[PDB]
RNA sequence: AGAUGGUAAGGGCCCACGGUGGAUGCCUCGGCACCCGAGCCGAUGAAGGACGUGGCUACCUGCGAUAAGCCAGGGG
RNA sequence: CGGGGGGAACCUGGGGAACUGAAACAUCUCAGUACCCAGAGGAGAGGAAAGAGAAAUCGACUCCCUGAGUAGCGGCGAGCG
RNA sequence: GCUGUUGGGAAGCAGCGCCAGAGAGGGUGAAAGCCCCGUAGGCGAAAGGUGGGGGGAUAGGUGAGGGUACCCGAGUACCCCGUGGUUCGUGGAGCCAUGGGGGAAUCUGGGCGGACCACCGCCUAAGGCUAAGUACUCCGGGUGACCGAUAGCGCACCAGUACCGUGAGGGAAAGGUGAAAAGAACCCCGGGAGGGGAGUGAAAUAGAGCCUGAAACCGUGGGCUUACAAGCAGUCACGGCCCCGAGGGGUUGUGGCGUGCCUAUUGAAGCAUGAGCCGGCGACUCACGGUCGUGGGCGAGCUUAAGCCGUUGAGGCGGAGGCGUAGGGAAACCGAGUCCGAACAGGGCGCAGCGGCCGCAAAGUCCGCGGCCGUGGACCCGAAACCGGG
RNA sequence: AGCUGGGGCUAGGAGUGAAAAGCUAACCGAGCCCGGAGAUAGCUGGUUCUCCCCGAAAUGACUUUAGGGUCAGCCUCAGGC
RNA sequence: GGUGGAGCCUGGGAGUGAGGGCGCGAGCGAUAACGUCCGCGUCCGAGCGCGGGAACAACCGAGACCGCCAGCUAAGGCCCC
RNA sequence: GGGAUGACCCCAGGCGGUAGGGGAGCGUUCCCGAUGCCGAUGAAGGCCGACCCGCGAGGGCGGCUGGAGGUAAGGGAAGUG
RNA sequence: GACCCGGUGAAAUUGAACUGGCCGUGAAGAUGCGGCCUACCCGUGGCAGGACGAAAAGACCCCGUGGAGCUUUACUGCAGC
């Protein structure tokens, strides 16, 4: 029925994995079809285009490339840590994202 | 009798253990590899538990190197599979029961 | 023991023919089935137990015996086994035609009858029919022969 | 699917306990005013069958 | 007096690299076999179709002049 | 109020061959199978003894095992069962 | 479950930890119990459907002796004639069914128990209904000592499609770049296609006519060799040149020898058959029964089948029954004997472990394996023809 | 007794036939498709790795049998003497 | 006497049942046929592997496990090839 | 004959071969072995090899390609050349 | 048209080819065996003597206990009368 995402656009991740694994910045976008995503200067490359109206003196274009997204992980705003996501059932009755490290919620 | 000389082999090697009970296992894998270090069970060998205590058979089966069985299917491949072999007194007592 | 320690014993599984791989298997080409002829031809030789060529078969010159039956079929009439006194000698006390089913001496649905080839033993025998001999050795045995209905 | 005893034999043949093919004898079912009285006589009684024949009308009588 | 080499129009064998071709190996949404589950639809117009349908739309899907869709309840 | 038509096979009824096997072939077999038609349904058929058949017994029908390739059937041939 | 490390990428190797009623599996830049989807174990339905289990209703259910002799399923039972079904092919031919003829009875009736008669017994036709256990698989799901793009359904891809046929009907071929398009801006030769640098990428003879890229087939360069030779083309010896570092590799000038492969044949190089070449598909199996052999288990005993329980790649139960323990005879029937026979005669087919109670061996039987046989397409392909419905 | 467009009817042991067994969708002594079906084929062909030991027959008898088969003969293997 | 891939017995698996040349004994044929039909044997078949025979399955020689740039022989050959 | 048993050693003899019998092995797909071992310091496959072991079918080793799979001793089952 | 030049570019056939003649031989009609003669390598236009040339698993002939059409005082059945 759905894609199951434990990441959304655009709470801040940290790169589990790959080349610029390590770094940390916001989800600026979700692609659940590929189930990728794409994040803030991570995945850079370099990509080309034809001297068009659009892109006049033709050159290259930095572009923002998607991720799977196993390789993605939030960052608890709380204790600040990348954390695995469990769900809170509030008595709303809502479910929440919490981390797993502390209780901390991350929307 | 090709389920009495499965045992009986292992019997020969010494890798046969019976016990009474499991002292403080309740359905926690991890009550068990305690009771099972105690018991001389480090992990070295393949072992077949068969008891017919669930808990028991629920707290090691998911553990990579035990065979769970209860003793009313006490098979011979699953004990020349294992190096060790292990019983409660009951599977001890309906297999003694079966050879009969 | 272990899995790679069980083997089984030499002999107890053999290969199997595979005919036409090759020259070097000796069953190459005409697949040890010779040249041309019925025989070689797929589906073969009509059935080599009773066809002879043509020729009347050897079965079916034989002549007749008896009574081959009719319809409805089988008569019902009651059928005797016959259980040789030796074949006694294992039991103690009193044997019916029962317990000899039980032992796997006497069939079902067959009445009991005693034979004498042995040496009787003074045991109580229920049967539905002796022979002169059982009876000489059963009664000289001090046996109770006891007949039924 | 098993086999079916052939009837042609059960009829004329009886396998023996030893594993033999005891068939009547051939020769005096009709035009026996002249034969001889041994003929007749002889002719009344069961033969054991050559071997080779036998075996096949025993493979006929797999129940037997 | 005599005797013996170098030519290769082209051919042949051998090695190197390529062209063609699509075997072989790994792969797989798809297919096969068994067990279980489940089992009718239809004049309240079935099964299966034709023609249409998007702002631009050849085909496929989805839908029916309310036409990739309208209402309501539940899920997420 | 109901019917009409569709459904991959499966089911019952009305009809119903041949090659082939019999080392030719006609009775026989292949077989009431393949196929055609009507019907029904999630199943259809069958089903509560004017039965079986020798136990002085069984107790509707259906299906599987077994009885059994037994009893019997058959140009007593092939084969059927 | 973090780190450190090689790497384009870690899930790899190293260190230290953890979960486990979850170490099935699939993904993630490679090989992850703890990164993602999941797994064990639990939760869940306002509305439609189902509801064979639970509770409740309702239609429906029920006594005994005594006398009465009204009823008890009609062109039916019953007889004959013509058929069909049953194992029954007219057979001694009953039973069930019925196209034709004749044509009753109501319990003191009638059908049945294999023609018929009697005795004894079973049943109670000519109206109907009836769950489950049973069969199939368009559909959904689980699972495989099932296939892996000539395989597996005819279709892994826009397939019952293109194309063939008037029509019924026939029926294909065709998958894959990469972790990510980051799919090659710009410049250069060219009309374009195509290429040459630049640039991307770990890799560009991974450049979309893309993973790996074999063989036939084609071509460029190089080494040896060939224009007085002859031949199933190769083999042996020698010699010359080239390469590699008392030896080997490639090549071939001369001398010797030499009648392709397969097929079918008394016999082929054979002017007998098949094959242009290469790559892939391509032919002795399976189930039941039988018969020898064989490795085992038990052994005058061996063994279960459908099923019931258990398991979820756990096995155990089940003795009905089958083979064996006795054979001979057409049979009654006798039985270690029996049959032909008057026979105590003669003949046919039959009849009887090893050491020191023990152990060991065995008749037999059971499962495996193997060869062969019977039944089915039964080693593979191939007819001309028969038949049925369109 | 002509030729011809258009609308029609007649079909598989059946139709038409100024008659040839001609025609019936480019082969008609019984059309085509699909099915029974993998019909049958005692005929021809084809049957795929290696090494090791032995090693035939093309005879006799019967055979609607003669280019196919049953038994014996000659080959082979295991056990026994 | 003979210890041989000799023989007897039981049992499993086959293939063969289209033979051909030569020599001797015959018939048939013409005291013909690379003719045909039997008998004893031999060889090819299956030894189309080797030597001789100019070349050639069956005439002479001789039964090939493999390797040698060693020796002796059989048929047949020794002037040259 | 050793020695005791298929330990390897010595002596002797056998080993042309179609149909065909028999025996011992190689190799391909798959299953247990395997929650294991091999693998990016490069799997399977592909091109070379004058080297190694094997009678041979085949098995390893090395170099180039290849870029994510493969799978031992010992056994089992076949769509096995 | 054929033949030369530019443009496009098939076919059956094809074991592999390094493919001469004569007298002999051989399964009896040899480019391929034996002996001898001849012959430098590759082509183009031509002619048809041989590769028992190509094509179609001989229409003829026989074989098969193959088929099918036609026939009758062959056998046995059916419609029909
Ligand atoms: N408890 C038991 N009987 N366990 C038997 C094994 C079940 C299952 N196959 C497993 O491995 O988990
Ligand atoms: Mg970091
Ligand atoms: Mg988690
Ligand atoms: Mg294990
Ligand atoms: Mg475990
Ligand atoms: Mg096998
Ligand atoms: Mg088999
Ligand atoms: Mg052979
Ligand atoms: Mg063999
Ligand atoms: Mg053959
Ligand atoms: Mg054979
Ligand atoms: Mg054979
Ligand atoms: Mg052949
Ligand atoms: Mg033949
Ligand atoms: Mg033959
Ligand atoms: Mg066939
Ligand atoms: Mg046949
Ligand atoms: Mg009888
Ligand atoms: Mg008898
Ligand atoms: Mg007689
Ligand atoms: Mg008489
Ligand atoms: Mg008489
Ligand atoms: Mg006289
Ligand atoms: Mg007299
Ligand atoms: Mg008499
Ligand atoms: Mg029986
Ligand atoms: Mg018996
Ligand atoms: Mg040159
Ligand atoms: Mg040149
Ligand atoms: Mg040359
Ligand atoms: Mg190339
Ligand atoms: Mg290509
Ligand atoms: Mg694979
Ligand atoms: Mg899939
Ligand atoms: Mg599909
Ligand atoms: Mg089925
Ligand atoms: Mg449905
Ligand atoms: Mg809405
Ligand atoms: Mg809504
Ligand atoms: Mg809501
Ligand atoms: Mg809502
Ligand atoms: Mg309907
Ligand atoms: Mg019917
Ligand atoms: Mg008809
Ligand atoms: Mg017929
Ligand atoms: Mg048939
Ligand atoms: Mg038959
Ligand atoms: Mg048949
Ligand atoms: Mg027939
Ligand atoms: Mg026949
Ligand atoms: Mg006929
Ligand atoms: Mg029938
Ligand atoms: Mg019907
Ligand atoms: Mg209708
Ligand atoms: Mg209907
Ligand atoms: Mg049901
Ligand atoms: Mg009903
Ligand atoms: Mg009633
Ligand atoms: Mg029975
Ligand atoms: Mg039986
Ligand atoms: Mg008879
Ligand atoms: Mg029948
Ligand atoms: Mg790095
Ligand atoms: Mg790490
Ligand atoms: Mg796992
Ligand atoms: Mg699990
Ligand atoms: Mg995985
Ligand atoms: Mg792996
Ligand atoms: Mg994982
Ligand atoms: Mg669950
Ligand atoms: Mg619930
Ligand atoms: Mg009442
Ligand atoms: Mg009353
Ligand atoms: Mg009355
Ligand atoms: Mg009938
Ligand atoms: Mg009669
Ligand atoms: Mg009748
Ligand atoms: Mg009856
Ligand atoms: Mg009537
Ligand atoms: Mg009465
Ligand atoms: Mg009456
Ligand atoms: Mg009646
Ligand atoms: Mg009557
Ligand atoms: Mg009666
Ligand atoms: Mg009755
Ligand atoms: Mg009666
Ligand atoms: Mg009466
Ligand atoms: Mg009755
Ligand atoms: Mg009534
Ligand atoms: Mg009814
Ligand atoms: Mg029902
Ligand atoms: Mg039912
Ligand atoms: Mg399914
Ligand atoms: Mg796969
Ligand atoms: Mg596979
Ligand atoms: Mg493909
Ligand atoms: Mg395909
Ligand atoms: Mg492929
Ligand atoms: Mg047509
Ligand atoms: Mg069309
Ligand atoms: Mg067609
Ligand atoms: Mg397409
Ligand atoms: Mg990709
Ligand atoms: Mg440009
Ligand atoms: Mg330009
Ligand atoms: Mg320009
Ligand atoms: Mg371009
Ligand atoms: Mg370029
Ligand atoms: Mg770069
Ligand atoms: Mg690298
Ligand atoms: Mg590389
Ligand atoms: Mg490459
Ligand atoms: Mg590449
Ligand atoms: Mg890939
Ligand atoms: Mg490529
Ligand atoms: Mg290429
Ligand atoms: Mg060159
Ligand atoms: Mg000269
Ligand atoms: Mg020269
Ligand atoms: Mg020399
Ligand atoms: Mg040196
Ligand atoms: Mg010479
Ligand atoms: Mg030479
Ligand atoms: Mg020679
Ligand atoms: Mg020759
Ligand atoms: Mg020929
Ligand atoms: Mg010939
Ligand atoms: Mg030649
Ligand atoms: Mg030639
Ligand atoms: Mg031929
Ligand atoms: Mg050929
Ligand atoms: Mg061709
Ligand atoms: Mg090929
Ligand atoms: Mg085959
Ligand atoms: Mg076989
Ligand atoms: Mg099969
Ligand atoms: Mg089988
Ligand atoms: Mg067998
Ligand atoms: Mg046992
Ligand atoms: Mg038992
Ligand atoms: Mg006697
Ligand atoms: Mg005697
Ligand atoms: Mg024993
Ligand atoms: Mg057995
Ligand atoms: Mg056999
Ligand atoms: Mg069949
Ligand atoms: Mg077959
Ligand atoms: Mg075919
Ligand atoms: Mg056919
Ligand atoms: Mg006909
Ligand atoms: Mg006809
Ligand atoms: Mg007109
Ligand atoms: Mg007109
Ligand atoms: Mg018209
Ligand atoms: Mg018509
Ligand atoms: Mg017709
Ligand atoms: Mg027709
Ligand atoms: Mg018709
Ligand atoms: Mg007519
Ligand atoms: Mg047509
Ligand atoms: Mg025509
Ligand atoms: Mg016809
Ligand atoms: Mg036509
Ligand atoms: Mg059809
Ligand atoms: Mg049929
Ligand atoms: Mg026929
Ligand atoms: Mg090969
Ligand atoms: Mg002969
Ligand atoms: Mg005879
Ligand atoms: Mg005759
Ligand atoms: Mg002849
Ligand atoms: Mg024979
Ligand atoms: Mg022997
Ligand atoms: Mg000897
Ligand atoms: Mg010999
Ligand atoms: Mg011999
Ligand atoms: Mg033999
Ligand atoms: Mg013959
Ligand atoms: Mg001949
Ligand atoms: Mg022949
Ligand atoms: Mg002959
Ligand atoms: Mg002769
Ligand atoms: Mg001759
Ligand atoms: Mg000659
Ligand atoms: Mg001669
Ligand atoms: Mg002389
Ligand atoms: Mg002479
Ligand atoms: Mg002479
Ligand atoms: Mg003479
Ligand atoms: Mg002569
Ligand atoms: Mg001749
Ligand atoms: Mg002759
Ligand atoms: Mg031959
Ligand atoms: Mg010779
Ligand atoms: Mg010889
Ligand atoms: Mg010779
Ligand atoms: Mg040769
Ligand atoms: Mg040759
Ligand atoms: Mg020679
Ligand atoms: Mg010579
Ligand atoms: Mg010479
Ligand atoms: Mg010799
Ligand atoms: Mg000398
Ligand atoms: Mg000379
Ligand atoms: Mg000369
Ligand atoms: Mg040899
Ligand atoms: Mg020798
Ligand atoms: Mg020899
Ligand atoms: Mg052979
Ligand atoms: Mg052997
Ligand atoms: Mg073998
Ligand atoms: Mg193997
Ligand atoms: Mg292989
Ligand atoms: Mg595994
Ligand atoms: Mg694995
Ligand atoms: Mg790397
Ligand atoms: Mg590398
Ligand atoms: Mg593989
Ligand atoms: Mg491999
Ligand atoms: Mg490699
Ligand atoms: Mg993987
Ligand atoms: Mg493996
Ligand atoms: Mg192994
Ligand atoms: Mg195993
Ligand atoms: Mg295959
Ligand atoms: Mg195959
Ligand atoms: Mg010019
Ligand atoms: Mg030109
Ligand atoms: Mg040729
Ligand atoms: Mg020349
Ligand atoms: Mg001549
Ligand atoms: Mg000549
Ligand atoms: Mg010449
Ligand atoms: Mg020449
Ligand atoms: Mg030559
Ligand atoms: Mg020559
Ligand atoms: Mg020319
Ligand atoms: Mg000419
Ligand atoms: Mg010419
Ligand atoms: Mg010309
Ligand atoms: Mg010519
Ligand atoms: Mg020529
Ligand atoms: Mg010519
Ligand atoms: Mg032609
Ligand atoms: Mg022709
Ligand atoms: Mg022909
Ligand atoms: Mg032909
Ligand atoms: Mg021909
Ligand atoms: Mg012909
Ligand atoms: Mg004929
Ligand atoms: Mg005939
Ligand atoms: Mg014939
Ligand atoms: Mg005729
Ligand atoms: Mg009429
Ligand atoms: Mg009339
Ligand atoms: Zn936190």
């Amino acid at each position: 029925m759905r894609v199951k995402m434990h990441v959304k656009k655009g709470d801040t991740v940290l790169v589990a994995s790959g080349k610029y694994k390590g770094r940390v910045g916001k989800v600026k976008e979700v692609l659940p079809k590929k189930y990728a995503v794409i994040v803030e200067g991570v995945n850079i490359v370099k990509k080309a285009v034809r001297v068009s109206p659009k892109y006049p003196q033709g050159g290259f274009i930095e572009k923002e490339a998607p991720l799977h997204a196993s390789k993605v992980r939030p960052i608890c705003p709380a204790c600040g840590k990348p954390t695995r996501v469990r769900k809170k059932f509030l008595e709303n009755g809502k479910k929440i994202r919490v981390c797993a490290k502390c209780g901390g919620a991350l929307d | 009798k090709g389920l009495a000389m499965a045992v009986a082999d292992r019997a020969r090697e010494g890798k046969l253990l019976l016990v009474e009970a499991f002292a403080g296992v309740n359905g926690k894998t991890k009550e068990f590899l305690a009771w099972a270090k105690e018991a001389g069970l480090d992990g070295s060998e393949s072992v077949l538990l068969v008891t017919g205590n669930e808990l028991v058979r629920r707290a090691a089966r998911n553990l990579p190197w035990v065979v769970t069985l209860a003793p009313e299917g006490l098979n011979v491949y699953d004990i020349v599979r294992t190096e060790r072999l292990v019983m409660d007194l009951d599977a001890w007592e309906v297999f003694q029961n079966r050879i009969g | 023991m272990k899995l790679s320690d069980l083997r089984p014993n030499p002999g107890a599984n053999k290969r199997r023919k595979r005919v036409g791989r090759g020259p070097g298997s000796g069953h190459g080409k005409t697949a040890t089935r010779g040249h041309k002829g019925q025989k070689s031809r797929s589906g073969g030789l009509k059935d080599p137990r009773r066809f002879e060529g043509g020729r009347s078969t050897t079965l079916m010159r034989l002549p007749k015996r008896g009574m081959q039956g009719q319809v409805p079929g089988e008569i019902k009439r009651p059928r005797y086994q016959g259980v040789n006194l030796k074949d006694l000698a294992r039991f103690e006390g009193e044997v019916t035609p029962e317990l000899l089913v039980r032992a796997g001496l006497l069939k079902k649905g067959y009445r009991l009858k005693i034979l004498g080839e042995g040496e009787a033993k003074p045991l109580k025998v229920v049967a539905h029919a002796f022979s002169k001999s059982a009876l000489e050795k059963l009664k000289a045995a001090g046996g109770e022969p006891v007949l039924l209905e | 699917p098993k086999m079916k005893t052939h009837k042609g034999a059960k009829k004329r043949v009886k396998i023996t306990a030893s594993g033999k093919v005891v068939a009547m004898k051939t020769g005096k079912r009709h035009l026996n005013w002249q034969k001889s009285g041994k003929e007749i006589r002889q002719k009344g009684r069961k033969f054991v069958l050559a071997k080779p024949e036998a075996e096949r009308i025993k493979l006929l009588l797999p129940y037997e």
